[PDB]
C-alpha cells in the first residue's frame, strides 16, 4: 500500500521464456509444486484472516501537529514559548531523519536492483542522497548529545555570518 | 565459616 | 479458619493499597498542575460538546 | 512516580510486621509486583520527558535504571536468603529494610527533578550500603572497605554540593528542565575550570575511574552478595546518570577538560583488563572487569555525542545485569567451598553442569558476544570514539581482546579441568540459585529483541 | 557387562528446567493464544483521514489493537 | 599406582632412563621396523661397550656426554603414546571421571533406580568406616619418630586389616568411565 | 592461603618508596598517559585544522 | 576389546616367547628375568619397551624398573587398564 | 584467649533434612511456596506478561508518525520541485544578524 | 521469484528447529543425532531449488525481513543477501555438514554427550549461514563471533584436557586480534558511508580508502589463519575429528576469504590492499606447506594443507580474481572434508593413533578409506578433470598471466609442489609399506554411516567441479592463449613435487642414520613461531600485569598517593593536637601568644 | 631464598625457581594432578602465570 511516488520503483521488464531445448525445466515443475503445496494454502489462510478482519473494521488516525512559533520568535527566558518551539524542533529533527532514511532506502534498493550496472544507473539516487546528506549534516551535525533549538540556531547564525564574510 | 567478629587483640587496640 | 488466615496474613494488603494510594496522590498532583490544561499553542482546541476538561 | 515509591515504602512495614517464616516470601512477591509496575515507565514520549510532578520526572535514561533497581531488589533477596538463615529475625528484617531503603533512595535519585535533591538521595545511598558492608560482611577487611568506599565517595561529593549551591545562587534554579532550556555556555576561566572539576569528580569517583577506583575492589570483595549486586548493577550507574545529566551545564569547557579523564579511562581500561588476567580472587576479577566497562562508559560520556550516549546507557544496563549475575555465580561457589580463591575449586562443570551453562552465558555477555546489549553499547561507544579519533580503535580493540581473554580464563579455570579431589562439600545446585541466574540472564537476552528500551533518550 | 556410571545428581537441575518451562508456558501459551486470536479476528486498524469535526481519542492514533488497549487502559 | 619416588636416581637408573629415551627417539627417527632394529642393536652395543667401566668418574663423564648427544639428536617431534603425557588422548576422559562422593548427593528417587549397587556401596562405606581407626594406629606405629621419611605406605600386617590409606586408590574413577 | 595473602595483602606493608620503585612507578603509571595524550591531542588538532581549512571530507559523515 | 586378565597374560607370554634371549621352554609367569632367567638390566628395559609397544600404553620408568617378573607386568597392565577378571 | 563456641560446621545441607529442599528455607512447605512465588511472579508474570507489555507498548516515540510525516514531505517537495531538505533549519528572514 | 525468497529463508529456518526441540524429550532420546542429520539433509535438498533458479535466471535477491532498530539516520534490520555466493555456498556447506554428521554418528557413538555434540554442530552451521547470508556488517559480525564461540566450545570438547582448553583460548585470542580489524571496518563504514548495509557501502565508496580494507584484511587473516595468526588452526586439531573437518578444515576457516570476497567491489579499487593480500597468501602457502611436509600427525598435516589452500585463495583475491576464489572455497570444502573424515576413520581403527609413523600397510586393510584418500589427494594436487583442476589450475594460470609480485608467484608454485609433497607423505607413510600399528588388529571400515558419508563426498569430489563450473555463469574473462609451459606449469610443479617426495621417502628405508638438519628442525618446529611467539609475548604481558598494574600502581603507588599519604598526615596532625600533656602553664601561654598575634594582625 | 628486599612487596615469600608447571614430572602422583602441585608445597609467586595452560618454560629441542 506504500506510495509509489515516495518509494519509486522502475518499471519491471521481465524477459519472456524462450526455451531452446527439449529437456524439461526442473524449475518450472518445482515452482508448480510449490504453488500447489504452499501458495494455495497460504492464500486460503490469508483469505480467511482478511474476511475476519473485514468483519470488524476499525480505523486509526495519523496525528496532526499545528505549527507553533519557532525559537527565533521566542523571547529570552520565555520557558513556555521555548518549550513549545524546542518540541517542534525535535519533531522536525525526527522527520528529517526519516526523510534521510527514505532516500537511503531508495539508494540501497537501486544498488540491488540495477545489478552490475549500479555505478551508472544509480547516479540519480546517489545525487539525491548527496544533497540530502549535505543538508542534514549542515543543519544538525556537530550539535552534540545535548542538541537544542538554540544551538542549531547558533550554528545557522555562524554559517550566515561566514557567508556574509565570503560576500566580503 | 562464620562472619568475623572482633577478637580480644582487636579490642585491645582501642 | 478465615479469622486465622487474615490475622496472620494481612500484611499482603499493605503494598497494593500503597499502589492504589500512589495512583490517587499522583492524580491529585496532576490536578495541581492544570494551569495550561487547554491553553497551549499546539493542543489548544475548542472543547467538544459535553466536555469540560481535556484532562491535560 | 508515587505509584512505585509508596509501595516500596509500604514494603518496610510489611517486612517488619511479617511472620518470621514469611519475611522473604512476602518481600520477594511484593518487590516483583513493584517491578511489574515500573515497566509502565518504559513508555516514553520521544520529544519530551514524563514530568509526573514538580519533584519527579522520568526520561528514556532514568526509566531503564528504575526498572533495573526494582528488578534487582527481588534477586538480591533471593541471593541473600542463604547466608542470613542463621541470623535472628530482627537482623534479617533490618537487612531487608536496608535493601528496601536503598531501592527507595535509588528510585528517588533517578526520578528527582532537582540536582540538590538528586545529591541528597545519591549521597544517602551510602548509609544503607555502608551498613550492609560493615555489618553483614564475612571478613575483617569489611570495615576498611567501608571506610574507603564512604570517604572516596564523600570527598568526591562535597565539592559537588558546593558547586550545586553556587549554581543555584547564580542561575537561580537547579531544576534539570530549566537548566537544560537556559544552559548558558561556560567560559574558559580557572573558576569555571574548577567548577567543572567539582561537578565531574563525584560521578567520576562513583563510576570507578582509574586512580579513583581503589574503593571498588575492596568493597565488592568484602561486601555480602546483595551489596555487591547493588554496587555493581546500580550504584556505579548513579555516576553515569549524574554525569550525563550534569554535562549540560559544562558545555564548552568539556572539550578542554575531557582529555585527562579521557586518557585515564582509555588507558585504565587496558590496565584493569590486564589486571583481571592475573587476579587470584574471583570477586576481585569481576570488580576489575566492572571497572574497565565503566571506563568505557566514562569515555562515552566525555565524548558527548549522541551515539556515545546511547551506547553508554545500553552498556550501563547490560553491565549491571552481567556483573550482578557473575557475582551471584561466584557467591554460589564461595558458599560451597568457603573461599574466593579461583584455583581452589576446579572442574565444577562435571559436578554442577547447569551452573556451568550459566557461567558460559554470563562470560559470553561479559566478552560482548553479539547481539548482546553489551556488544551494542560497546560498539556504539567504539564508533563514537572512532569519530573522535581513529587512533582510539587500537586501545578499544586491545581492551576487547583482553576482556575476552580474562572472561574465558575465568570460565576455563573455575569450570574446567579435573575436579579438586579433596573438596567433598559440592552439592546439587538449588532451584533458588538456578532461578536467580535465569532471572539475571533471560531479561538481558530478551532486551536484545527490543533494544530501543535501553538505548537512552538520544535514540 | 553393564557398568554403573558415576555421574552427579541430575534430578535437581532437570527439576528446575521443568519448573522454569512450566511457569514460563503457564502464561505464555495463554498469551500466545490470545495474541493469535486477537490478530486473526480483531485485526489491526486501518489508517483513515480524520473525519472533519472529530477529535480522536488518544488510543485511536495507534494501529495495533493491543497497543490501543494498553494506551487506553494504562496511559 | 605410581610407586613412591626416591631422593636421588642411581647411576644405573639414570643410564636405564637414557637408554629408554634414546631407543624411543631412535624409533621416532627410524620409522620402519627393520632400520629401527638394526640401529637399536647398534645402540645396545654402544651401551655394552662401557657397561663394565670400573672408574665411576669416567662413567659419569660418559653419561654426561651421552646426554649431550641425546639432546642434539632428539627427535623434534618424538612419538608419544596416545594416552601418555603429551599424547593426543592424554586426559581426554578426565571430565567423564566423577568422584565417588557425588553419589551420596543423589536424590532418593535416583538411588532407587539402582538399589543393589547402592546396597553394595553401603557395604563398602561400612568397611572403610570400620578400617579407618586401625589404619591410623598402624600408620602411627610404623612411622619413625622423626616422621615419615618416604611416601611408601606399609601393607596390612594382620588379617582383617585393610592397607592403610586405601580408599582413594581402590575407589579411583575408572580409566574409561563413560 | 599464604600465596593469596602474599599476592594481595602483604604487598603494601612490605613496600618502601625506593629509587627503583619510584622511577618504575612514575614511568609505567604516568608515562603511558602522557604518550597517549600526545598522540590523541596531535591527531585531534590536525583534524580540527583540516576542518577549519575546509580540507576534510565528511560528505556522508552524518552519524557521529 | 575386553582385554581380560587371561588375554593380558597370554600376550605377555607371547612377547616374551618371541624374545630370542629367553628360552621359551623355561619361560614361566613367575620366572624373574634377573634371577631365574639370565636377562640383565638393559634386557629388562627392552622387555618393558616391548610390552608397552604391544599394549600401546607407556609404563612410567619408576614403575617399569620394578616389574622384574611377567606376572608383575600382567597385573600392572590389569591395574592400568582396570581389568577385574 | 577467650571462651568462644566452636565454629559451626558448614551449614547443614537442606537436602539432608528434606531431599527435595528447593532451598529457600528449612521448612519444606515454605520452601515449596517460596519457589512457587518466585517462579510465578517473576517468570510467568513479570517476564512473560511484562515482555508482552513492552513488546506492544504504544508507539509514543512517534516513529511511525515521523515516517508518515517524512513520506508526505518527500512527496510534496518532489512534486513541487523544492529541494528535499532545506539547508536552513530556521527561516533566514526572522534572524537578525549583527 | 516469489518461491525464491521463501525457500531461501526456509532453508535457514529449518536448521533452527532442532535447536528449539533440544528443550524437548528428543534431546534425551537417542534419536536426536539422526533428527539433526535428517534436518540438515532436508535443508540441503531445499537449498538446491534456489540454486537451480539462480542457474536458470540469476535470480539474486535481498530480503530485509525485520527492522531491528533505527538509530537516527542509520537503519539496522535483519537482511539476507541471497546472491550467487550465498545461494551456492549454502548447498555446499549443507552437503558437507550432512556427510560430517553421518560420519560423527559413527565416530562419536561412544561419547556420552553425543546429543550436545550434534547440537553444537547445528549451532555452528546456523552461525556460518548467518555469516554467509548477511547484508549488514552487524549481522555478519553476529555470524563471525558465533562461529568463533562455537569453535571455542567444540575445540575444547574434552574439558579435562588442558591442551584442549589452551587451544580454544588460542583460537579465541587470534580471532579476536583479527576482530579488531572487523570493528575498525564497521566503525569506518558507519562514520563515513553512514551505513552497515553492503549495498550502500558499495554505492558510496566508489574508490574505497585503505584503512577499512586493511581492517577487513586483518579480520580475514584472523579467521583464515594467515601468517602471524596461523598457529590457531593447527592447534585446533585438539578437538574431535568431526569438529576439525567441519569447521577448522572446510567451512569456518573460509570465512575470512569469504569476507574479502564479499567486499570484492571495494577491494578492486585499492591496489595496496590487493598486494598485501597476495603477499600474505603467498607467505601462508609457503610456510604452512613447509611445516606440513615434516609433520608426523595426520590431522596436523591435513590442517596445514587447509591453511595453505586458504593462503592460495587469498592469493587469488590478491590477483583480483575473487569468483575463482569462491570456486576454490567450494571445491576445497568437498575434498578437504573427505580427507579429514578418512583420517578420522584411520584414527578410530587404530585406537586413537594419529601419528603416521605408527600407521602403515593400510592400503589393503582399509580399501574404501584408501580409495577416498587417493581421490582426495589427487583432487587437492590438481589432478586434471577432478574438483581441484577446475579451481586450482585456473588459479595458477591466472596468477602466471597477470601483473604480480614475483616472489609471490614463485612461492605459490613452490607451495603447489609442497602440496604434492605432503600428500605423498601421508599416502606413503600410512597406506603404503608394512603395518607398524600395535599387534591387536581392529581395522573395520564396514560401517554404513562411514561408507555412505565418505561416498557422498567422493562423488562430489569427482564430479562437482565439472557441474558447478559448467552451470555457473562466466564471471571472469578467460586466459585463452598462453605459452604451453605456462599452461602446464601446475602439472609440471605437482609432478616434480611428487617425484622428489617419493624419492626422499624411499630413502627412509635405507639403513642409514643422519642427525636432523637445521631446515628439518625449522619445518618440524613449525618455524619456531609457536615456541617464541606463544612464550615471549604471553610472559611479558602477564608479568607486566601482575608486577606493574596489579602491584606497583594499584596496590602501592595509587594507594600511597591518594589515601595512605592523607591518612598519615591526618594521623600525625592528630598526634600533634592531642599532645596529652594537659598543663595549664603550657596552653595558657598559647593564649597570650594568640592574644598578641590577634591584636597585631586584626587591629 | 627471599626475594631481594627492594621495596616491591615480595617480603618473606620464597623466591622459587622460575619453572613452568609443565616441567614438573607428569608421572608423579601430585596432590593436585591438573596443576602438578602438592599440598603444603610452597607455591610460586607467579603460579597463575606458569600454569600448564599459560606460559611454558620447558626446555626446547633447539
Amino acid at each position: 500500500s506504500w506510495d509509489k511516488d515516495v518509494y519509486p520503483e522502475p518499471p519491471r521488464r521481465t524477459p519472456a521464456p524462450a526455451p531452446q531445448t527439449s529437456l524439461p525445466n526442473p524449475v518450472t515443475y518445482l515452482t508448480k509444486i510449490f504453488d500447489l503445496l504452499v501458495d494455495r494454502p497460504v492464500t486460503l489462510a490469508r483469505e480467511f484472516i482478511e474476511q475476519q478482519h473485514a468483519k470488524n473494521r476499525y480505523y486509526y488516525y495519523h496525528r496532526e501537529f499545528r505549527r507553533v512559533p519557532d525559537i527565533t520568535e521566542c523571547e529570552e527566558k520565555d520557558i513556555l514559548c521555548m518549550f513549545e518551539a524546542e518540541m517542534q524542533w525535535r519533531r522536525d529533527y525526527k522527520v528529517d531523519q526519516e526523510i534521510v532514511n527514505i532516500i537511503q532506502e531508495r539508494l540501497k534498493a537501486c544498488q540491488q536492483r540495477e545489478g552490475e550496472s549500479y555505478r551508472q544507473n544509480c547516479a540519480k539516487e546517489l545525487e539525491q542522497f548527496t544533497q540530502v546528506s549535505k543538508a542534514f549534516q549542515d543543519r544538525y551535525s556537530d550539535l552534540g548529545a545535548h542538541y537544542s533549538a538554540r544551538k542549531c540556531l547558533a550554528k545557522q547564525k555562524q554559517r550566515m555570518l561566514a557567508e556574509r564574510k565570503a560576500a566580503k | 565459616a562464620r562472619q568475623w567478629q572482633p577478637d580480644v587483640e582487636w579490642a585491645e587496640q582501642f | 479458619n478465615v479469622l486465622q488466615i487474615v490475622r496472620d496474613h494481612w500484611v499482603h494488603i499493605l503494598v497494593p493499597v500503597g499502589f492504589v494510594f500512589g495512583c490517587y496522590l499522583d492524580r491529585r498532583s496532576d490536578e495541581k498542575l492544570t494551569a495550561f490544561r487547554n491553553k497551549s499553542l499546539l493542543f489548544k482546541r475548542e472543547l467538544r460538546p459535553n466536555e469540560e476538561v481535556t484532562w491535560k | 512516580m508515587l505509584k512505585i515509591i509508596i509501595p516500596t515504602t509500604m514494603l518496610l512495614p510489611m517486612t517488619w510486621m511479617s511472620k518470621h517464616n514469611m519475611i522473604w516470601i512476602n518481600a520477594t512477591v511484593h518487590s516483583l509486583l513493584i517491578s511489574l509496575i515500573s515497566l509502565s515507565l518504559l513508555n516514553q514520549l520521544g520529544e519530551n520527558s514524563l514530568n509526573f510532578s514538580l519533584t519527579f520526572f522520568s526520561d528514556s535514561l532514568s526509566a531503564p535504571l528504575l526498572v533495573l533497581t526494582t528488578w534487582l531488589l527481588p534477586l538480591m533477596l533471593m541471593a541473600s536468603q542463604s547466608h542470613l538463615s542463621k541470623e535472628t529475625t530482627t537482623r534479617k528484617k533490618l537487612y531487608i529494610t536496608m535493601l528496601i531503603l536503598l531501592q527507595l533512595f535509588l528510585i528517588m535519585t533517578f526520578t528527582a527533578t532537582e540536582l540538590i535533591l538528586f545529591y541528597i538521595l545519591f549521597e544517602a545511598t551510602l548509609v544503607p550500603t555502608l551498613i550492609i558492608i560493615t555489618r553483614w560482611g564475612n571478613q575483617t577487611e569489611r570495615l576498611n572497605a567501608g571506610l574507603y568506599f564512604l570517604f572516596y565517595t564523600l570527598a568526591g561529593s562535597l565539592p559537588l554540593l558546593v558547586a550545586l549551591v553556587y549554581i543555584q545562587n547564580t542561575t537561580g534554579s537547579l531544576n534539570f528542565l530549566i537548566i537544560h532550556y537556559w544552559s548558558h555556555p561556560l567560559s574558559n576561566s580557572w573558576s569555571n575550570i574548577f567548577m567543572w572539576l567539582a561537578c565531574i569528580m563525584a560521578f567520576m569517583v562513583k563510576m570507578p575511574l582509574y586512580g579513583l577506583h581503589l574503593w571498588l575492589p575492596k568493597a565488592h570483595v568484602e561486601a555480602p552478595i546483595a551489596g555487591s549486586m547493588v554496587l555493581a548493577a546500580v550504584l556505579l550507574k548513579l555516576g553515569g546518570y549524574g554525569m550525563m545529566r550534569i554535562t549540560t551545564i559544562l558545555n564548552p569547557l568539556t572539550n578542554y577538560m575531557a582529555y585527562p579523564f579521557l586518557m585515564l579511562s582509555m588507558w585504565g581500561m587496558i590496565m584493569t583488563s590486564s589486571i583481571c588476567l592475573r587476579q587470584t580472587d574471583l570477586k576481585s576479577l569481576i570488580a576489575y572487569s566492572s571497572v574497565s566497562h565503566m571506563a568505557l562508559v566514562i569515555v562515552a560520556i566525555m565524548i558527548q555525542t549522541p551515539w556515545s550516549f546511547m551506547g553508554a546507557t545500553a552498556l550501563m544496563i547490560a553491565h549491571g545485569l552481567t556483573s550482578s549475575m557473575l557475582f551471584c555465580l561466584a557467591n554460589t561457589n564461595y558458599e560451597r567451598v568457603h573461599s574466593r580463591t579461583m584455583i581452589l575449586a576446579r572442574g565444577l562443570q562435571t559436578l554442577l553442569p547447569l551452573m556451568a551453562t550459566w557461567w558460559l552465558m554470563a562470560s559470553l555477555t561479559n566478552l560482548a558476544l553479539p547481539p548482546s546489549i553489551n556488544l551494542i553499547g560497546e560498539l556504539f561507544i567504539i564508533t563514537a570514539s572512532f569519530s573522535w579519533s581513529n587512533i582510539t580503535i587500537i586501545l578499544m580493540g586491545m581492551n576487547m581482546m583482553i576482556t575476552a581473554l580474562y572472561s574465558l580464563y575465568m570460565l576455563i579455570t573455575t569450570q574446567r579441568g579435573k575436579y579438586t579431589h579433596h573438596i567433598n562439600n559440592i552439592k546439587a545446585s538449588f532451584t533458588r540459585e538456578n532461578a536467580l541466574m535465569a532471572l539475571h540472564i533471560l531479561p538481558l537476552l530478551l532486551l536484545t529483541l527490543n533494544p530501543k528500551m535501553i538505548l537512552g533518550p538520544l535514540y | 557387562k553393564r557398568l554403573f556410571i558415576i555421574k552427579p545428581s541430575g534430578f535437581y537441575d532437570r527439576r528446575f528446567l521443568k519448573l522454569m518451562r512450566f511457569y514460563i508456558l503457564l502464561t505464555g501459551i495463554p498469551v500466545a493464544i490470545g495474541i493469535t486470536l486477537v490478530n486473526v479476528f480483531i485485526g489491526e486498524a486501518e489508517l483513515a483521514d480524520i473525519p472533519e469535526g472529530y477529535v480522536p481519542e488518544h488510543w485511536e492514533y495507534f494501529k495495533h489493537p493491543i497497543s490501543r488497549w494498553i494506551a487506553r487502559t494504562f496511559y | 599406582a605410581f610407586s613412591a619416588p626416591a631422593a636421588y636416581l642411581t647411576h644405573q637408573q639414570k643410564v636405564l632412563r637414557l637408554y629408554k629415551r634414546a631407543l624411543r627417539h631412535l624409533e621416532s627417527w627410524c620409522v620402519h621396523r627393520d632400520k629401527y632394529r638394526y640401529f637399536a642393536c647398534l645402540m645396545r652395543a654402544r651401551f655394552d661397550e662401557h657397561k663394565n667401566e670400573k672408574d665411576m668418574v669416567k662413567a659419569t663423564q660418559l653419561l654426561r656426554q651421552a646426554e649431550e648427544e641425546f639432546w642434539y639428536g632428539q627427535h623434534p617431534q618424538p612419538y608419544i603414546f596416545p594416552e601418555s603425557p603429551g599424547g593426543t588422548s592424554y586426559e581426554r576422559y578426565e571430565c567423564y571421571k566423577v568422584p565417588e562422593w557425588c553419589l551420596d548427593d543423589w536424590h532418593p528417587s535416583e538411588k532407587a533406580m539402582y538399589p543393589d549397587y547402592f546396597a553394595k556401596r553401603e557395604q563398602w562405606k561400612r568397611l572403610r568406616r570400620e578400617s579407618w581407626e586401625r589404619e591410623v594406629k598402624q600408620l602411627q606405629e610404623e612411622t619413625p619418630p622423626g616422621g615419615p621419611r618416604t611416601e611408601a605406605l606399609p601393607p596390612a600386617r594382620k588379617e582383617g586389616d585393610l592397607p592403610p590409606l586405601w580408599w582413594h586408590i581402590v575407589t579411583r574413577p575408572r580409566e574409561r568411565p563413560m | 592461603i599464604r600465596w593469596t595473602y602474599a599476592r594481595s595483602a602483604n604487598i603494601y606493608p612490605n613496600f618502601r618508596p625506593t629509587p627503583k620503585t619510584s622511577l618504575l612507578g612514575a614511568l609505567f603509571g604516568i608515562g603511558p598517559l602522557f604518550f597517549w595524550y600526545y598522540v590523541f591531542k596531535t591527531d585531534r588538532d590536525k583534524k580540527e585544522k583540516l576542518i577549519q581549512e575546509g580540507k576534510l571530507d565528511q560528505t556522508f559523515n552524518i552519524s557521529y | 576389546p575386553p582385554l581380560t586378565l587371561e588375554a593380558i597374560k597370554d600376550r605377555v607370554l607371547y612377547v616374551l616367547k618371541l624374545y630370542d634371549k629367553i628360552d621359551p621352554e623355561k619361560l614361566s609367569v613367575n620366572s624373574h628375568f634377573m634371577k631365574d632367567l639370565g636377562l640383565d638390566s638393559l634386557d629388562q628395559v627392552e622387555i618393558i619397551m616391548a610390552m608397552e609397544d604391544e599394549f600401546g600404553f607407556e609404563i612410567p620408568d619408576i614403575d617399569a624398573e620394578k616389574l622384574m617378573c611377567p606376572q608383575e607386568i600382567v597385573d600392572y597392565i590389569a591395574d592400568k587398564k582396570d581389568v577385574y577378571e | 584467649i577467650r571462651l568462644q563456641e566452636d565454629p559451626d560446621p558448614e551449614d547443614e545441607n537442606l537436602y539432608e533434612k528434606n531431599p527435595d529442599s528447593h532451598g529457600y528455607d528449612k521448612d519444606p512447605i515454605v520452601d515449596l511456596w517460596n519457589m512457587r512465588v518466585v517462579f510465578f511472579f517473576g517468570f510467568s508474570i513479570v517476564l512473560v506478561l511484562g515482555s508482552t507489555f513492552v513488546a506492544y507498548l504504544p508507539d509514543y516515540r512517534m516513529q511511525e508518525w515521523a515516517r508518515r510525516e517524512a513520506e508526505r514531505l518527500v512527496k510534496y517537495r518532489e512534486a513541487n520541485g523544492l529541494p528535499l531538505m532545506e539547508s536552513n533549519c530556521f527561516d533566514p528572514n526572522k534572524i537578525q544578524l549583527p | 521469484m516469489n518461491p525464491f525468497a521463501s525457500l531461501t529463508l526456509t532453508t535457514l529456518i529449518i536448521l533452527t528447529i532442532p535447536i528449539m526441540m533440544s528443550n524437548s524429550n528428543i534431546y534425551k532420546t537417542n534419536l536426536y543425532p539422526n533428527y539433526v542429520k535428517t534436518t540438515v539433509s532436508y535443508a540441503f535438498t531445499l537449498s538446491l531449488v534456489p540454486l537451480l533458479m539462480f542457474m536458470h535466471t540469476g535470480q539474486e535477491m535481498i530480503i530485509s525481513n525485520w527492522h531491528w532498530m533505527t538509530l537516527q539516520t542509520v537503519e539496522l534490520s535483519l537482511s539476507f543477501k541471497m546472491d550467487y555466493f550465498s545461494v551456492m555456498f549454502i548447498p555446499v556447506a549443507l552437503f558437507v555438514t550432512w556427510s560430517i554428521m553421518e560420519f560423527s554418528m559413527w565416530y562419536m557413538h561412544s561419547d556420552p554427550f553425543i546429543n550436545r555434540f550434534f547440537k553444537y554442530l547445528v549451532l555452528f552451521l546456523i552461525t556460518m549461514m548467518i555469516l554467509v547470508t548477511a547484508n549488514n556488517l552487524f549481522q555478519l559480525f553476529i555470524g563471525w563471533e558465533g562461529v568463533g564461540i562455537m569453535s571455542f566450545l567444540l575445540i575444547g570438547w574434552w574439558h579435562g584436557r588442558t591442551d584442549a582448553n589452551t587451544a580454544a583460548l588460542q583460537a579465541i585470542l587470534y580471532n579476536r586480534i583479527g576482530d579488531i580489524g572487523f570493528v575498525l571496518s564497521m566503525a569506518w563504514f558507519l562514520t563515513h558511508s553512514n551505513a552497515w548495509d553492503l549495498q550502500q557501502i558499495f554505492m558510496l565508496n566508489n574508490e574505497c580508502p585503505n584503512m577499512p580494507l586493511i581492517g577487513l584484511l586483518l579480520a580475514a587473516a584472523g579467521k583464515s589463519a594467515q601468517f602471524g595468526l596461523h598457529p590457531w588452526l593447527p592447534s585446533a586439531m585438539e578437538g574431535p575429528t568431526p569438529v576439525s573437518a567441519l569447521l577448522h578444515s572446510s567451512t569456518m576457516v573460509v570465512a575470512g576469504v569469504f569476507l574479502l570476497i564479499r567486499f570484492y567491489p571495494l577491494m578492486e579499487t585499492n591496489k595496496l590492499v590487493q598486494t598485501m593480500t597476495l603477499c600474505l597468501g603467498a607467505i601462508t602457502t609457503l610456510f604452512t606447506a613447509l611445516c606440513a611436509i615434516t609433520q608426523n600427525d595426520i590431522k596436523k598435516i591435513v590442517a596445514f594443507s587447509t591453511s595453505s589452500q586458504l593462503g592460495l585463495m587469498m592469493v587469488t583475491i590478491g590477483i583480483n580474481q575473487p569468483h575463482l576464489a569462491f570456486l576454490h572455497i567450494c571445491m576445497h570444502a568437498f575434498f578437504k572434508a573427505m580427507l579429514f573424515m578418512c583420517s578420522g576413520s584411520i584414527i578410530h581403527s587404530l585406537n586413537d593413533e594419529q601419528d603416521i609413523r605408527k600407521m602403515g600397510g593400510l592400503y589393503k586393510a582399509m580399501p574404501f578409506t584408501t580409495t577416498a584418500l587417493i581421490i582426495g589427494s589427487l583432487a587437492l594436487t590438481g589432478m586434471p578433470y577432478l574438483t581441484g583442476f577446475y579451481s586450482k589450475d585456473l588459479i595458477i594460470e591466472a596468477v602466471n598471466m597477470s601483473y604480480t609480485n614475483a616472489w609471490a608467484l614463485l612461492m605459490t608454485l613452490i607451495a603447489t609442489s609442497l602440496t604434492a609433497a605432503y600428500s605423498t607423505r601421508i599416502i606413503f607413510f600410512a597406506f603404503l609399506g608394512k603395518p607398524r600399528f600395535p599387534p591387536l588388529v581392529l581395522i573395520n571400515e564396514n560401517n554404513p554411516l562411514l561408507i555412505n558419508s565418505i561416498k557422498r563426498l567422493l562423488i562430489g569430489s569427482i564430479f562437482a567441479g565439472f557441474i558447478i563450473s559448467n552451470n555457473i555463469p562466466p564471471m571472469t574473462v578467460p586466459n585463452t592463449t598462453m605459452p604451453l609451459y605456462m599452461k602446464m606449469t601446475a602439472l609440471i610443479v605437482t609432478i616434480m613435487g611428487f617425484m622428489l617426495a617419493l624419492e626422499l621417502n624411499n630413502t627412509t628405508y635405507y639403513l642409514k642414520f643422519k642427525y636432523p638438519s637445521q631446515t628439518y628442525k625449522f619445518s618440524n618446529m613449525l618455524g619456531y613461531y609457536p615456541s617464541i611467539m606463544h612464550r615471549l609475548p604471553t610472559y611479558h604481558n602477564l608479568s607486566m600485569s601482575q608486577k606493574s598494574a596489579s602491584s606497583l600502581l594499584d596496590l602501592i603507588w595509587l594507594e600511597t598517593i591518594l589515601p595512605k599519604t592523607t591518612s598519615f598526615i591526618q594521623m600525625k596532625m592528630s598526634i600533634m593536637v592531642s599532645n596529652q600533656k594537659g598543663l595549664i602553664k603550657l596552653y595558657f601561654l598559647s593564649f597570650l601568644i594568640t592574644i598578641m598575634i590577634s591584636m597585631t594582625l586584626f587591629n | 631464598e627471599p626475594y631481594p628486599d627492594d621495596g616491591m612487596g615480595y617480603g618473606d615469600y620464597p623466591k622459587l625457581p622460575d619453572r613452568s608447571q609443565q616441567e614438573r614430572d607428569p608421572w608423579y602422583d601430585w596432590d593436585h594432578p591438573d596443576l602438578r602441585l602438592n599440598w603444603g608445597e610452597p607455591i610460586h609467586w607467579d603460579l597463575d602465570m606458569y600454569i600448564r595452560n599459560r606460559v611454558d618454560t620447558s626446555p626446547t629441542p633447539v
